């Protein structure tokens, strides 16, 4: 699969 | 380089020495007052992140223009060549030091110089020779994780599987029943309970060591020098061969040489060149950063622990079983050997000056270089494997090229005029230039290993449309910059620069800026002499620099192409606009105290400064009813006011027997001041940070409170709401709030230790980064009973409430977390980052024997210990947020130099 | 010394000088719209409906919209550079494709004034250009009223909000941030845009490929139906509905060959082009296809409830294409409507699971008559279509009565995002909580409560405004009470 | 090297390493051609030839009149080449002629790709002799092996 | 058809080179360009840009040591009607094509 | 060596070709001199030959 | 055109 349960997005790199 | 009003930094040779890692800049982790880097993966194929002093900006780029020998380079250039080249590093840290310099000395200057070989008569001869391996840091997130069957019952009992069903049920046949699925391929068929259980409620598997492993590294050095009448020449050839410590395949490996070299032709000329150039295979694991069922620290943590991927002997099997699977999914080893991958990149770099000294005190001086790198790069997915969707291979070529030359000539006329009245005048000009490309073809459709040639694909459907990218910039820029002196105590010294760049439309591309400063000698005039106090100078500055590092052509109104059906061509809207896009403007006021004691064997410097981000380049966010996600724009501005302190000491304890200490220190406070389209604050979306024209960049999230012993539910504080604290349960969107911590660590700087005897020595270097937090993304997953059932978790959820359990903190099983506070982590840290032991042989074993003359012994170790405070592998790699991270890496080493 | 650099691969943006140049922004637009009124994007509000259950195999990708998690699904999604998904990119590619509609529309009036084009022919053929800008400008602000504006039929709301519609941009203008306009404004310009067109697009389909007035007519009829304007529906769905046969087959395996072909299937009126190597995309959200060799294997995230199976009669050709019984190899069924069409694929003997972006097929104007002919007491042709249409279909229905046009309709539409907002017009609850799962499939389709209810007239059968759009533009009322 | 009067060590290894890289069109719109549609190939090669010869010498005298050299050590060259070329067809415009802006049907190519590579391996001993100072001999032998036969 | 077919094509080149030494250790250093341009109305030409490092030293009396370095950037495009036969190019086509 | 080589037919299998005749027993060429010189200078080594 | 009227073909080089 692929779970991106959350996932919250990276914003500083 | 530097000037005497400015505030400067110099490490030396034996810093940037060994260290097993392709990453040089690691080694300046709280080396340098105000410098501030940090390595977000343990990748050998990484590049550490660098701010001097503040963040520089919010949307253009703030890592320092990084300079070696003269030209531009780049960390991903700098690491192919070989450290033991390098001389020192000197970093200019405020705005007088960079007044020459015109691409985005905003950000300061890291100054690279390579080794000369020093004059004498005779030679030296050095060679160097270690090996060592990388291991694991952290091995504390699983130390706390449901087992076996202990997860079972978690599933069972909140029906996961099933509505009514019993432990067995759920296993006797509904998951141990699938080898059905081996049963139909014929390489496992009759190896599934012979050799290969890959469902087992019993002994439970290790999913750590089935996704990581220890990884050798290796690296070796020659090198000669010498000189004679005026000409002096450095040289030395050199491998490196690092191994990525994750199973999903990574590595770096370079193949060195370097011939530096200079002479005087006469008493009016005199020239100098240094060739440098490698050969070089880097392989970077990417998987990493995303959430993947079973890859990653994400794995080793998530992956049930009755699910087996060993045979019956303890080695990893070609591939491991879920549960309702279609095709068995297949381990990192054998994915690897069936998904095949190389680079090679053919580095060279030439670099070469004139000088002219015509009268006395002019000196004309002439420099080039030019700098080529052709990478080539080959990957294919293998014909015929039975774990694959298809039987039919495929091949993917890609080609790279990268040719940036630079010119920077000048013309210095120094001269007094008094014997009290000294004076230098200097000024001359540069020209960069950058041109880049890339070609990629691919191929499918192949039935045997032996004919993958990409010309032998089939020819229908089957047909791909090649790869193509172009990019090129420019940089012409002239300054000057004159120096002032009024006896021996006094000194003045203003510049001033024009920059251009591409990277701007016609009718804005031009900016300049100008730097103005001086010193006090307060002990060479008012205190001449004295007992304890060795030197004291005062000085302080002011200038304006400028910041371009974005995009080449961010800034036009552009149409692409978008295709709609296969007999003619179509044009889509492809970029917003912005012919007003201009320079991002910076300025700096430094004011600094330096002093050494006892006999200049006891120093320290103070400084402090003001950093204002004017007409800033801000990727601005637009709203979507525009169309486009993005556009840059002069908007906003911004400060950083801070302070960095560093001293060094020598507390030598005998005659022969030394004993040193060094340490370092700065606190930087951030602070915003216009964003937009006229707004106070913008969150960013899904992130959990906010730009309020309040104070830093802070994060942006809900107080968490806890659970309601009497529902079982979830709580959380209001925002402005006190008690004669508010607690609700009903998660909105308006009960998130700038929380006062901040993504930029305040707080940078380390120290260092040393020591000694007769020979013998010990060194260690420590760093630290205070006031750095992050959302450990991972927990998001580990710690929750809403969803996401099939991973294991935390065992604290066997205490959910209930109602015949009810004196426990974590809440009910029906529901699913937020990104709140129960995430913010404390991502402080203090690193042990080398720990070496040497010892040179004495000197008196080389007695009739003039062959040799030298000889030492190592025994290092990088990043051996570190004091957690997060609770997830490395608080280092990340920042923001704490995904399936690549942990940093703990290395041995053993060196051995024999000098003759 | 010259030192500007311009890129290559990009065109500067110009006024349109030449009939060519035109034709070409015009593709752009029709290639634009392929990624946006696309299946992929419509399977968000098909799985918040009534109708499915998460199986075992979900890494909470569907189970936010399955399982109402609001706290998920206030912000959900992305529309960045590396991805476009979800919510957000719904809200995105629609504003996108007004906007750049709204770039074709003009320019190419502007280029009509200026008199740029040469002979008569070239006049005419810009004119009904423009009138096929004006039909996609419509579909894009109506499929962001569908998902963004609230019913005339709800309870609690955000104080201000009940009457509104969405931020409405007639021009090329990226540079503009102002608040939502009302319901009303934004019903009648995409009602008068429909309109204006008609009077243009020439009265028989020219290509399938591109706006024709079948298409406007049958898109017009939709949206009334929606609106509830029973009257309006029925008369533009006749103007379209009898110039498109359904399909002819005498068995499943005929069916499933015809309906699965997109150039073949006479029911459709309009669709985006498609080969192998250029417009094929999956869609395996709903079944959770995956080739093996020359077979197809599969394993979803969701799976319908018992009560989805059976609406079809045994011997209904839909019970074996738009559903299959191909879960756990043969004991539950799952949602194929979208497997393949075997024209995209790269090798013939082989699975890719390949599809195209279709936009209107005629099995939907039939059932939007037979709906409006029960509301509007016209009896005739309202079992005359329906009969029609259930019988074609291999199961004949046995009463014509509305409750059998509800259960038909859904039949028709599984896994094309129609049942939400069905069971919003139709005054339906969720009720997820209380459905029967698949007995098949046991440790496979488990049960999984709700995690907010959705009874009549509850807000978030309308979906929230993305956060981007409310942090850069605090004039914007949004709509959840929270 | 030269450890003890007579003998001279001496290793000797170099590297030869060419990128070129080559772009051409058909320009797309002109009147006097076939069809007004554009093409761009672009082609990449690579050649990697690395040679190692180190021998190792010890001439030394033994009379006046009895000189004497004695030669002899090993070479091994070995080459890598490579090629990859990309083709598209049926562009309109000057400025919009990337190589990934192409037709996408009929219209698409296939990939060119060449791959060469060989090696020699050769051991020898030369000896020159002398007698008094009119004199000379000299006497050397060869083993040669190639990549090129079986 | 000659002239038609053929020009008087420029050519030029140009280098600058420092030699010395000392004690026991030398250098060579040159840095230059050149440009021929084909005769041919039909494209042709060759041009390079130069350099070259050349070094050798004697460490002590028991080793020395040397290293010669080159390198060049070079565009050649090579007219290549030629050897066949084709209606009007060429030296075939000086003599052939009607007046 | 005796190599086969691709031979496309149709697009959706690959065929096979016979491409080179073969010669295992293929070595090197070997070549022989025979040199017999005589050099000379006469006036004040300024006439050579 | 491109006359092939005899075109003796290279032997040596
Ligand atoms: C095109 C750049 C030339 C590359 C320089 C090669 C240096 C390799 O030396 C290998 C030494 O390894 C032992
Ligand atoms: C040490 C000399 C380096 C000087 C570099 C200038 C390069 C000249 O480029 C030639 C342009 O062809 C492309």
């Amino acid at each position: 699969a692929s779970t991106t349960g959350g996932n919250s997005q990276r914003g500083s790199g | 380089l530097s000037t005497v009003s400015g505030s400067v930094a110099k490490v030396s040779s034996e810093k940037l020495a060994e260290k097993p890692v392709a990453n040089i800049m690691d080694a300046l982790q709280g080396q340098v007052a105000g410098m501030q880097v940090m390595t977000t993966s343990g990748d050998p194929t990484a590049v550490a992140s660098v701010e001097i002093h503040g963040t520089g900006s919010l949307g253009a780029s703030s890592a320092p223009l990084y300079i070696v020998d003269g030209m531009q380079t780049s960390l991903d250039v700098v690491a192919t060549m070989n450290p033991n080249d390098f001389e020192s590093m000197s970093v200019l840290k405020d705005a007088s030091a960079t007044s020459i310099y015109g691409a985005r000395a905003a950000n300061g200057v890291v100054f690279i110089q390579t080794k000369k070989g020093k004059m004498s008569e005779r030679g030296r001869i050095t060679f160097n020779a270690s090996y060592g391996i990388s291991q694991i840091l952290n091995t504390k997130p699983l130390d706390n994780m449901m087992t076996g069957d202990e997860l079972l019952d978690f599933q069972v009992k909140a029906g996961f599987w099933g509505n009514n069903q019993t432990v067995q049920k759920v296993k006797d046949m509904i998951l141990a029943g699938a080898e059905d699925l081996y049963g139909n391929y014929d390489s496992l068929k009759d190896e599934y309970g012979k050799t290969l259980f890959p469902v087992d409620f019993n002994h439970d598997a290790d999913w750590l060591k089935a996704l990581f492993k220890t990884a050798p590294t290796s690296q070796g050095d020659i090198s000669f020098s010498g000189g004679s009448q005026g000409t002096s020449y450095y040289a030395s050839i050199g491998y490196f061969d690092q191994e990525g410590m994750a199973r999903e395949p990574a590595n770096f490996k370079r193949y060195s040489g370097r011939l530096n070299f200079e002479s005087r032709i006469n008493e009016w000329l005199k020239v100098g060149a240094n060739l440098s150039g490698a050969i070089a295979n880097r392989r970077s694991a990417d998987y990493f950063g995303k959430y993947y069922m079973g890859s990653g620290t994400f794995g080793v943590l998530t992956m049930p622990r009755y699910y087996n991927p060993f045979d019956v002997n303890g080695d990893l099997a070609d591939v491991y079983y879920m549960y309702g699977a279609t095709r068995p999914s297949m381990t990192e080893p054998y994915f690897a050997k069936m998904r095949p991958f190389s680079s090679e990149s053919h580095q060279a770099n030439v670099n070469g000056f004139a000088q002219i000294t015509p009268i006395k005190g002019l000196t004309l001086k002439a420099q080039a270089g030019v700098d080529i790198t052709n990478t080539r790069t080959s990957s294919k997915r293998m014909p015929n494997n039975p774990y694959d969707s298809t039987p039919l291979g495929e091949r993917r070529e890609r080609a790279y090229r990268d040719v940036s030359k630079s010119f920077t000539n000048t013309a210095e006329y120094k001269f007094s005029i008094d014997e009290k009245h000294d004076l230098t005048a200097l000024m001359g000009h540069e020209y960069i230039e950058y041109e880049g490309d890339v070609i990629g073809a691919s191929s499918k459709g192949f039935e045997s290993d032996k004919l993958m040639l990409l010309s032998q694909g089939k020819t229908g459907n089957s047909l791909s449309l090649p790869e193509h990218r172009v990019a090129e910039y420019a940089y012409l820029s002239f300054f000057s910059r004159f120096n002032y002196g009024f006896d021996k105590w006094m000194y003045i010294d203003f510049s001033v620069r024009n920059d251009q760049s591409s990277r701007f439309g016609s009718n804005n591309r031009s900016a300049w800026f100008y730097s103005v400063g001086g010193m006090f000698d307060i002990y060479n005039k008012f205190i001449q002499e004295s007992n304890w106090l060795s030197d004291l100078r005062l000085k302080m500055s002011y200038g304006t620099t400028g910041n371009s590092e974005i995009g080449n052509y961010n800034h036009q109104a552009l149409v692409t192409v978008n295709n709609y059906t296969e007999d003619a061509m179509g044009l889509s809207i492809s970029t917003a606009g912005n012919p007003d896009l201009s320079w991002e403007k910076q300025s700096q006021f430094n004011f600094g105290l330096a002093a050494g004691a006892f006999n200049n064997r006891l120093s320290a410097e103070v400084d402090f400064y003001v950093r204002t981000t004017n007409d800033m380049l801000i990727d601005v966010p637009m709203p979507y009813i525009s169309g486009f996600f993005s556009q840059y724009q002069n908007v906003g501005s911004m400060k950083n006011t801070g302070v960095d302190l560093s001293l060094k000491g020598t507390i030598y304890q005998n005659k022969d027997w030394n004993v040193y200490a060094s340490a370092n220190f700065n606190y930087n406070r951030q602070e915003i001041t216009k964003l937009f389209f006229g707004l106070n604050k913008y969150m960013l979306p899904n992130t959990g940070t906010i730009w309020e024209i309040g104070y830093p960049n802070s994060f942006y999230m809900a107080e968490y409170a806890g659970i309601d012993k009497k529902t079982g539910k979830q709580l959380w504080y209001v925002p402005g709401q006190v008690d004669a604290k508010v607690t609700t349960s009903q998660y909105s969107a308006d009960l998130e709030t700038r929380i006062d911590k901040s993504v930029t660590p305040p707080i940078t700087g380390g120290f260092s230790l040393g020591a000694s005897w007769k020979g013998l020595s010990l060194d260690a270097d420590f760093a630290y980064i205070v006031g750095k937090w992050m959302i450990n993304n991972d927990r998001y997953f580990t710690e929750n009973g809403g969803g996401l059932m099939q991973l294991n978790k935390d065992k604290m959820l066997l205490n959910a409430w209930t109602e015949d359990n009810k004196e426990t903190d974590v809440p009910k099983l029906g529901q699913s977390p937020q990104f709140d506070t129960h995430l913010l982590e404390n991502a402080s840290f203090l690193r042990l980052k080398n720990l070496k032991l040497t010892y040179v042989l004495p000197n008196s074993l080389f007695a009739g024997q003039n062959v040799i003359g030298g000889a030492r012994v190592y025994l290092m170790a990088r990043n051996l210990l570190t004091v957690t405070k997060y609770k997830g592998f490395d608080p280092e790699a990340g920042g923001n947020v704490g995904k399936n991270q690549y942990p940093n890496s703990k290395q041995y080493v053993a060196g051995i130099q024999l000098s003759f | 010394c010259e030192l500007d650099r311009d890129p290559e691969g990009k065109d500067f943006q110009q006024p349109y000088t030449s009939f060519v140049q035109t034709k070409q922004n015009r593709d752009g637009l029709y290639a634009l719209l392929r990624n946006t009124e696309n299946p992929r994007m419509h399977f968000y509000q098909e799985l918040q409906s009534d109708m499915y259950c998460t199986t075992i195999t979900d890494g909470n990708s569907l189970a936010p919209f399955v399982n109402w998690d609001l706290g998920i699904l206030n912000d959900h999604g992305r529309a960045d550079e590396d991805e476009v998904s979800g919510i957000a990119g719904y809200y995105f590619v629609y504003n996108r494709l007004n906007q750049q509609a709204n770039a074709f529309v003009n320019n190419t009036e502007a280029a009509l004034q200026n008199q740029v084009y040469k002979n008569s022919t070239e006049i005419a053929n810009a004119k009904s250009f423009l009138a096929e800008g004006k039909v996609l400008q419509a579909l894009a602000i109506w499929r962001l009223m569908d998902r963004f504006s609230f019913h005339e039929s709800v309870t609690e709301v955000n104080s201000g909000a009940k009457d509104l519609g969405v931020i409405l941009l007639k021009e090329y203008n990226p540079g503009y941030i102002g608040p939502r306009a009302t319901k009303a404004q934004c019903y009648d310009y995409i009602l008068s845009r429909l309109s204006e067109a008609i009077e243009v697009l020439p009265e028989n389909r020219e290509s399938v490929l591109y706006v024709s007035r079948d298409y406007a007519y049958a898109l017009r009829a939709r949206i009334y139906l929606a609106l509830g304007e029973y009257g309006k529906a029925a008369a533009d769905a006749k103007m379209v509905v009898d110039k498109y046969p359904l399909i002819g087959a005498a068995d499943a395996s005929e069916f499933e060959n015809i309906y699965r072909s997109d150039a073949n299937n006479p029911e459709i009126i309009f669709r985006g082009f498609a080969s192998a190597t250029l417009g094929s995309f999956t869609a395996t959200t709903l079944n959770g296809a995956a080739p093996a060799g020359k077979d197809i294997k599969y394993n979803p995230s969701a799976v319908p409830f018992q009560w989805v199976v059976d609406l079809y009669e045994n011997e209904d050709f839909r019970k074996s294409v738009y559903i299959a019984k191909v879960v756990k190899k043969d004991k539950g069924y799952l949602v194929n409507k979208f497997l393949e069409d075997k024209a995209y694929r790269d090798v013939q003997d082989k699975p890719n699971l390949k599809v195209g972006a279709r936009y209107f097929s005629v099995a939907e104007v039939y059932l939007i008559l037979v709906e409006s002919a029960l509301q509007t007491g016209d009896t005739p042709t309202a079992e005359k279509y329906l009969k029609a249409l259930s019988k074609a279909r291999g199961a004949e229905v046995s009463v014509v009565n509305m409750e059998a046009l509800q259960a038909e309709r859904t039949r028709e539409l599984i896994g094309e995002g129609s049942r939400l907002r069905d069971m919003v017009r139709w005054s339906i609850p969720n009720n997820h909580d209380a459905f029967e799962t698949q007995p098949g499939l046991e440790g496979f389709a488990n049960t999984t409560p709700l995690k907010a209810q959705a009874p009549v007239g509850f807000y978030a059968y309308t979906w929230e405004f993305p956060q981007r759009d409310r942090q850069t533009n605090p004039q914007l009322i949004k709509n959840w009470p929270i």
